[PDB]
């Protein structure tokens, strides 16, 4: 076969009353005639084009605009002919002339696939790839010039002529109308969202439901600006390697699938604080279909969600206003090692919630334990022991309904919505299937964790944390269990805002003498309580013991601390997460990651994170080891 | 099978961040960096060989296998005191102690040495690639002490995977690349801000809108411009990526090589396009680009991109190497400047196989030296080199090494793979001693100089280049080879009676024969030759020579060309105004390097003799290769 796409380069008006780019066309020319595919999910999009392993596509762009604009691909192969990429790569005469379109132009494009560009025995069917334009790289792209650009193996035209896939693009991308084509007064340039449906906007359409969606996710920017995208199934592919959210950076495209429940128009976040207001959002119909025409375990948690107090600096101590440290903590007068009133869930024995759970002093502020294989049934009987009302909701598993019956509490649209006031217990059940758990790929135990959800982090910022971890299928039987399975240890990476705690100016009438000037809403004083720790321990309080020949799992995660990412550290020592060897740990918001590691590098290290921006900031602890006994 | 304890004789200093390259009021800057040293005594530089040049402002490769031994005796040579610090830094035991000071602090001029076995722990598997990627760097100030400027690439390896050669190539060929976007409110700056750019004009500029390197500094290196030197690469000979992104928390780089696609492994293989860098993630990836010609690595996210990341890589075919010209050159090109005398005088003559007895170089000099202006950044692959013979005396030079300049003024020596510290060349044996020797990896380079380490009688040279264009495809089309069939020529009109046909199918650089090469029944000056490509080609130029008819001398002596792309319309070609007046034959045989300005892209090529010698008599050869196919 042989590949032809004739279409060129617009200028464009655009909408959801604000703001209007230039574009990239999709039509039939010779000349200047209409031509649309575009009705959904096609946003400003240059026609997604396909080709297969071994084709040769031939784009010929007619330019029609006030800017000088240039087509370039990734992911495949071209001549020096071709490229379309400004700068001095030799290139005699008729070479340059690809490089850039002078404005109101027309150039052919010679487009390649070899079998050096196909895609990998074994990986996503169809590769992720997008046609960019560069001539001025920020400008030709905050404009709204990008298309998808899709490759894969000997059978499209053919195996898709005779095959059925549902497959959208979805275009997670942050014009800045700042950095566009175009530049008393008061009212300065923006927009930052999905497909170009800004704020809150939808676009468009859906698929089937009994089976599965594919799509192609193309990540997009003209800066450093990381997302972190989900909504409800758990969108396993990445490779087969099997994932929490899609998490998206600069540049960035690899290509993922997910199945469906029903009609549920699913929700669709950035879920960050920053891009949230401004952010980016869209549905999904999940509709009835036109192509017909040594057992399970069953785990128990009586937890309660209960006011005490936190120092987050105990053990170490030694401020004045010395240090950037010296001034943490409630900036009147009141100022030493760090003392707040908190809210943490906490476990008790039985249904008379009066048996203190002897306590984690190593999880600090982290809610139990909580663990359920596929297969597993939780039970987790909950108590509100807080006056200001909590709940108990589990990222990780779907099938979370109220124990005996599958009502909703008389009123709400389901139980992470308000239930539970203070005094009244909650029966939950929790049951874990395959498709939240690992895989044949993944670790054996995903990480993953309990917030509660009356309000969001109004909330968690206040104490509500704990570690739930979803498992592989094993009981004396499937592997490693003989001897021992050596035990189960969480790390939690938590920057907590103070300033937004359910218990705000509750705790400045407290800790803090006196508000005999009770100042609030400042430039230092709001940075006096944002408190980046690790389990709530803080500046290298209360850090681990452990010892050398030990081998075990880590499980961390990022949680609360966020806009912004965590590469993390631990000193000389290397973990084995995705079964390669990395040093480096980087983590996002919603960050589930499941290390491993071999215990044999003896003395102080001092684990922290590998941004030294924060690691000042206090979130930092230490770890200890030395030979043992047994 | 054995085990090796490989030291690494290495230390820490400073110079810094030079710019001067086309796009003269630069800074001055004075960041550290670390250098690798020759012994314990810590003298020799230990010269940054052609090879691994690409490294640059960072520091040198450390390297080792699976079951091995990793070693580092290290001197600060500095003000603030800095550290040799990675993962795998494996101490040991325990002491009477107080808490455990574990503490690795280097001290100027102090020798903090350290060494411990390299685990599986470091090492890579067999899921994933033949190496593996890790940084060391200064942990004094991880924050500091990475932007100051000690970062550093560290390779572990499958056994069974070096060499004695040191490092590997089984197919290998490496590079680092390093990117970071430096700034200076970090490491002694201070010794900068008032050390230069102020004296008594200061006072401008404190910490608002003066970002000095949020000015500038956008790494791959920080020769990190808009170009970064070491890119070498043969166009097969499949290359190893090393990204390791470091610096900050907006540090994120999504790299791509344009026009180029890449593997990655992990749990398998799956291919990718362009790679998000994090700060932390030491990224191995492989690829073979089998796409010839002069590339580019480009941090794709557009901020980045507009103040420095476009930083240029070079694919060269080793199928390409062609005499550089010696008899087929420059009459009297370049020679030296008093380097050289013997009344038989120096290079003016000094070529490969120059018959006669006034023949070659001659200078009896104990510091000598011959120097060649290509007229052009080139690619030299290696030297055809020979000697001369006097009264009855067998003179020649006998060793030689070989320096380069890309430019004119800054030269250096030359490092042909992992020799020692100065690449030394074998020279003749004789007075017919063509000792061809070829560049290990090649030379970029405008001039050569070549100087003897000894000689015979006299220091006495003749010689040939070997190479060819960054890809002008300085490579025979297939006249000579015949890959252009005899049907695949037709003339405007042929000699034909019954001693001769002299055919355009003929037209061959050297052909023997009874009628053997192409003549035109009669003769015109509008009249043409005209190959047919059966596909798309692009040109450097045509070479042309007469025929010896047995009869008398013939050949042309002045003509056109010609270009088309419908093969019956025809586009002519062009100087900077009229047409080209060509510089033709002058003899039966001898070829000419005749060559065109703008590389003409076209399918259909003629000649278009103007003035001849007796009758226009053409024994020819086109020079070149192929862009894309017709459209
Ligand atoms: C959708 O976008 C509009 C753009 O104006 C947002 O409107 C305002 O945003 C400012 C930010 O400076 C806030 O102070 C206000 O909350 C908004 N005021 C008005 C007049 O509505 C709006 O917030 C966005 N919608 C969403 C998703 O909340
Ligand atoms: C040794 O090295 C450091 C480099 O700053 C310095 O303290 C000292 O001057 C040096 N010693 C010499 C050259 O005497
Ligand atoms: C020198 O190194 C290059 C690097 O690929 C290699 O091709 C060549 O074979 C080596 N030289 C030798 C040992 O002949
Ligand atoms: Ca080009
Ligand atoms: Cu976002
Ligand atoms: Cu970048």
């Amino acid at each position: 076969a042989t590949r032809r796409y004739y279409l060129g380069a617009v200028e464009l008006s655009w909408d959801y009353v604000v703001y209007k780019k230039t574009l990239f066309v999709e039509f039939t020319d010779h000349l200047f005639n209409i031509a649309k595919p575009r009705p959904p999910w096609m946003g400003l999009l240059g026609p997604t084009i396909q080709a297969e392993v071994y084709d040769t596509v031939v784009i010929t762009l007619k330019n029609m605009a006030s800017h000088p604009v240039s087509l370039h691909a990734v992911g495949v192969s071209y001549w020096k002919a071709s490229e379309g990429a400004e700068y001095d790569d030799q290139t005699s005469q008729r070479e340059k002339e690809d490089d850039k379109v002078f404005p109101g132009g027309s150039h052919t494009y010679v487009w390649q696939v070899l079998k050096e560009n196909g895609p990998m025995a074994s990986d996503p069917l169809c590769l992720t790839y997008s046609y960019l334009s560069h001539v001025d790289l920020v400008k030709d792209l905050n404009s709204g010039l990008i298309g998808a650009l899709l490759v894969c193996r000997e059978g499209s035209l053919a195996k898709e002529k005779t095959q059925t896939l549902h497959k959208f693009i979805l275009l997670f991308a942050v014009f800045d109308e700042g950095k566009s084509w175009h530049s008393s007064a008061r009212a300065w340039p923006k927009m930052h969202t999905v497909n170009g449906y800004v704020n809150r906007s939808l676009p468009g359409l859906i698929g089937c439901h009994r089976k599965s969606v594919y799509w192609h996710v193309i990540g997009m920017g003209t800066t450093p600006e990381v997302h972190s995208i989900f909504l409800e199934g758990h969108t396993f592919l990445v490779r087969n390697h099997r994932q929490a959210s899609l998490e998206i950076s600069p540049i960035t495209f690899l290509t993922a699938q997910t199945l469906l429940m029903d009609l549920g128009q699913f929700l669709l976040f950035c879920h960050i604080s920053s891009h949230q207001h401004d952010g980016m959002e869209a549905y999904v119909k999940v509709d009835s279909c036109p192509e017909e025409p040594k057992h399970p375990k069953t785990w128990v948690h009586y937890i309660a969600a209960e006011e005490e107090d936190w120092d987050y600096a105990p053990l170490v101590l030694a401020p004045d206003d010395r240090s950037y440290k010296s001034q943490y903590l409630n900036n009147g007068p009141q100022r030493i090692g760090r003392k707040y009133k908190k809210v943490r869930f906490m476990a008790y024995t039985d249904e008379t919630f009066k048996t203190r759970e002897a306590i984690q002093h190593e999880s600090g502020i982290l809610g139990p334990l909580l663990y359920g294989e596929v297969g597993d049934t939780l039970l987790i009987i909950f108590k509100n022991q807080a006056s200001r009302p909590y709940n108990i909701y589990p990222h990780g598993i779907t099938d979370v309904r109220p124990l005996y019956s599958r009502r909703l509490p008389k009123g709400v649209k389901h139980l992470k919505d308000f239930p539970i006031l203070p005094g009244e217990i909650f029966k939950y059940k929790w049951t874990v299937t395959v498709e939240d758990g690992p895989t044949k790929s993944d670790p054996r135990c995903l990480t993953r964790y309990y917030s509660s959800f009356v309000n969001m982090e109004r909330d968690l910022a206040s104490g509500l944390i704990g570690p739930l971890l979803i498992c592989y299928k094993e009981s004396v039987d499937q592997r490693g269990n003989q001897i021992m399975s050596d035990k189960r240890n969480v790390i939690l990476f938590s920057v907590f805002d103070e300033n937004r705690s359910w218990y705000l100016t509750e705790n400045i009438q407290r800790f803090l003498p006196n508000p005999a000037g009770v100042q609030l809403e400042d430039p230092e004083f709001q940075a006096s309580n944002i408190m980046h720790s690790i389990n709530g321990y803080v500046f290298d309080s209360l850090q681990l013991s452990v010892c050398l020949h030990e081998v075990a799992y880590w499980y961390i995660l990022s949680i609360g601390a966020q806009t912004d990412f965590l590469s993390v550290f631990f000193s000389g020592y290397t973990f084995k997460h995705k079964m390669v060897y990395e040093d480096t740990l980087t983590l996002f918001p919603f960050s589930g990651e499941t290390v491993f590691m071999s215990m044999e590098n003896p003395g102080l290290w001092i684990l922290g994170c590998h941004n030294s921006d924060f690691r000042n900031r206090g979130m930092t602890a230490l770890l200890k080891v030395s030979s043992c006994d047994k | 099978f054995q085990k090796k304890t490989r030291h690494y004789f290495i230390a820490a200093v400073e110079r810094l961040w030079d710019y001067g390259m086309s796009s003269g009021s630069v800074p001055q800057f004075k960041k550290v960096v670390f250098q690798e040293f020759t012994d314990g005594s810590f003298t020799q530089p230990l010269y940054r060989g052609e090879l691994n040049e690409h490294l640059g402002l960072l520091g040198p490769y450390i390297r080792a296998e699976v079951e091995d031994n990793i070693m580092v005796t290290f001197r600060n040579q500095a003000s603030r005191p800095y550290s040799f610090y990675s993962s795998l830094i494996s101490y040991e035991e325990d002491q009477r102690q107080g808490a455990e000071p574990r503490k690795n602090f280097v001290k100027p001029n102090e020798t903090k040495t350290y060494f411990w076995k390299v685990q599986h722990h470091m090492a890579p598997t067999k899921d994933e690639f033949d190496c593996k990627a890790w940084a060391y760097f200064s942990d004094v100030d991880l924050e500091k002490d990475v932007h100051s400027g000690l970062i550093g690439p560290l390779l572990v390896c499958h056994t069974n995977t070096l060499n004695p050669a040191h490092g590997r190539q089984v197919t290998v060929q490496e590079f680092a690349l390093f990117l970071t976007i430096f700034d200076e409110t970090k490491s002694w700056y201070f010794t900068e801000n008032m050390e230069r750019n102020c004296r008594a004009p200061c006072n401008i500029q404190m910490e608002d809108p003066t970002f000095k390197e949020n000015y500038r500094f956008h790494a791959i290196n920080g020769y990190i411009m808009d170009t970064l030197p070491g890119l070498v690469m043969a166009q097969d000979q499949r290359i190893r990526w090393y990204l390791l992104s470091m610096g900050s928390n907006e540090n994120i780089h999504s790299i791509h090589f344009s026009g180029h696609v890449f593997t990655v492994r992990k749990k398998e293989e799956y291919k990718m396009a362009l790679y998000n860098l994090y700060p932390g993630v030491f990224e191995t990836v492989e690829m073979l680009p089998s796409k010839a010609g002069i590339w580019r690595v480009e941090c794709l996210i557009g901020e980045h991109l507009h103040a420095g990341m476009s930083t240029l890589f070079l694919v060269y075919s080793n199928k390409c190497q062609t005499p550089l010209g010696m008899a087929s050159g420059h009459i009297r090109d370049f020679q030296i400047t008093a380097s050289g005398q013997y009344g038989q005088w120096a290079p003016k003559l000094a070529r490969l196989h120059y018959s006669g007895s006034i023949n070659a170089w001659s200078t009896k000099e104990p510091f000598s030296w011959i120097k060649v202006d290509l007229l052009a950044p080139m690619i030299i692959h290696g030297i055809k080199t020979q000697g001369a013979r006097q009264k009855f005396s067998s003179l020649y030079i006998s060793q030689f090494i070989i320096m380069y300049s890309l430019d004119g003024k800054k030269w250096q020596t030359y490092r042909g793979n992992s020799t020692g510290t100065l690449m030394v060349f074998f020279g003749n044996v004789d007075s017919s001693g063509i000792k061809h020797n070829i560049f290990n990896p090649p030379i970029i380079a405008r001039y050569i100089r070549l100087h003897p380490t000894h000689y015979s009688i006299r220091s006495t040279l003749r010689m040939e280049l070997m190479g060819c264009d960054l890809n002008s495809c300085s490579m025979p089309l297939g006249m000579e080879s015949k890959a252009i069939s005899d049907a695949q020529i037709t003339a405007s009109s042929y000699f034909t009676n019954m001693f001769a046909t002299w055919s355009p199918s003929k037209a061959r650089l050297h052909l023997q024969g009874r009628s053997n090469a192409w003549r035109p029944q009669v003769n015109n000056p509008k009249e043409w030759l005209q190959v047919d490509f059966q596909k798309t080609m692009k040109v450097t130029g045509v070479t042309t020579q007469g025929v010896k008819s047995l009869l008398t001398s013939m050949y042309v002596k002045e003509f056109l060309i010609s270009s088309s792309q419908d093969g019956h319309q025809w586009t002519l070609f062009f100087q900077n105004g009229k047409v080209k007046v060509f510089q033709g034959n002058q003899d039966s045989f001898t070829p000419v390097v005749n060559s065109l300005d703008p590389p003409l892209l076209t399918r259909y090529l003629r000649i278009h003799p103007q003035s001849w010698v007796h009758q226009i008599a053409l024994r020819m050869e086109v020079l070149g290769c192929e862009a894309q196919d017709l459209y």
